[PDB]
């Protein structure tokens, strides 16, 4: 690639310069030259990972409903507006496409640790919703299976190896229960499973130090955020 | 669209 | 270019679009399409052309200032924050250098109407004193005269062929102050340009409607933002 | 740094 003569590290600082400059796509393709570098991530790493390609593809996904929006009213003036849908589209699923490459070569099969290994999975899981969202022909109930595929092995995991609390524990079960609204159309397992991580995540609340307490309230609020809409 | 939270960036 | 194969009347449709998206990048890349079409471009048109640009080149100069700001402080880590300036500024240098090259071929010279070619000379001094704000090596000091330049003869031909409240000419005058105050070295220039422009705008508002005078008003206070800062 | 205003998008 692009950045195969560049230092892992150079590339490292080069992504966190790219943060702090709100230069997101700069930010992703550092982060995509280390990860082909073939070694493992850390922690820090890993968010600068999804952080990067999480903005990247939600420039996208916000400028593709504003013309899924246009093009529907358009149908209830020539093929510009499909076009144009069509041409954001295809860099979004490019985007998605890229992240999973990433993630299947070969981030997940090195990741052994829960943490790791449950991120890569949530991530997975989120890329291919991102792909749901956008899907309409023959594959989109492929393509839905493979984010529940994701979500639900990430969620094994989860369960079994972190607590009830742990922040990447309980941001996969906030996607994962957004997937079931409206991506599975399963607007009650979304309700379930946002309420039983909340309340189960709210029992063990007194384990934590104060900085711990934060990280995970921080979370729990979304799921009570959604809840609160949901119903 | 009403857009429900997910984790991370809400970076659309 | 890969615009080329576009009707016109398609990229500007797009190019709408894409503001509506918020794809600046894209909706630029519409405009200098049109552009090259090799048809003069209508009062909406040269706006979608500014607008789409002025996005583009005002992402780049945020993330310049950041990163410029760590070098100085790196400089009061290896080369890495140099490095990632430079990439960041050259990419900025090759945006008003594409800007610049669509005004001199053939925008400006095609353009007979004080609005017009007004616009476009303000363009010209605009991205030539972005330029001017990376620049420090023996070429900064044509680079600030090349603005000056451009800036004078739009200025001279504002007076001449617009009343004092277009804000057209208004905004020439905001932008050339600015020039004045900070690029030129230059503060008292610039605070007698914003003043006597304010003052000469204020004795015409009598003239206009009332849709006039809230475009004219609101460039005016503009001006009156920056002498409250400069005095 | 401090930025003054010019005309149009204050994009950065
Ligand atoms: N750059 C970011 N947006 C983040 C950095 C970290 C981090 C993780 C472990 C150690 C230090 C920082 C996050 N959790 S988000
Ligand atoms: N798309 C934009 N941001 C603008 C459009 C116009 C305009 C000019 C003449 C006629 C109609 C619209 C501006 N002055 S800004
Ligand atoms: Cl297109
Ligand atoms: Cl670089
Ligand atoms: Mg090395
Ligand atoms: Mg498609
Ligand atoms: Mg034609
Ligand atoms: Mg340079």
């Amino acid at each position: 690639g692009a950045m195969g003569s560049m230092e892992r590290a150079s590339l490292i600082q080069k992504a966190k310069l790219a943060e702090q400059a709100e230069r997101y796509e700069d930010m992703a393709a550092f982060m995509k030259g280390a990860v082909e570098k073939g070694e493992e991530l850390s922690c820090e790493e890993r968010n600068l990972l999804s952080v990067a390609y999480k903005n990247v593809v939600g420039g996208q996904r916000a400028a593709w409903r504003v013309l899924s929006s246009i093009e529907q009213k358009s149908n209830e003036k020539g093929p510009e507006v499909r076009e144009y849908r069509e041409k954001v589209e295809t860099e979004l699923q490019g985007v998605c496409d890229t992240v999973l490459g990433l993630l299947d070569s070969h981030l997940i099969k090195e990741a052994g640790d829960a943490e790791s290994r449950v991120f890569y999975l949530k991530m997975k899981g989120d890329y291919y919703r991102y792909l749901a969202e956008v899907a309409t022909g023959d594959d989109k109930k492929r393509i839905i299976d493979s984010a529940r595929s994701a979500y639900q092995e990430a969620m094994d995991i989860s369960k079994k190896e972190m607590p009830p609390t742990n922040p990447i524990r309980l941001g996969l079960a906030l996607n994962f229960s957004v997937f079931h609204y409206e991506i599975a159309n399963s607007p009650e397992e979304a309700i379930s499973l946002a309420k039983t991580t909340f309340d189960e995540a709210m029992a063990d609340l007194h384990t934590l130090s104060e900085d711990s307490y934060k990280d995970s309230t921080l979370i729990m609020q979304l799921l009570r955020d959604n809840l609160t809409l949901w119903t | 669209k009403l857009m429900f939270k997910t984790e991370g960036p809400d970076s659309d």
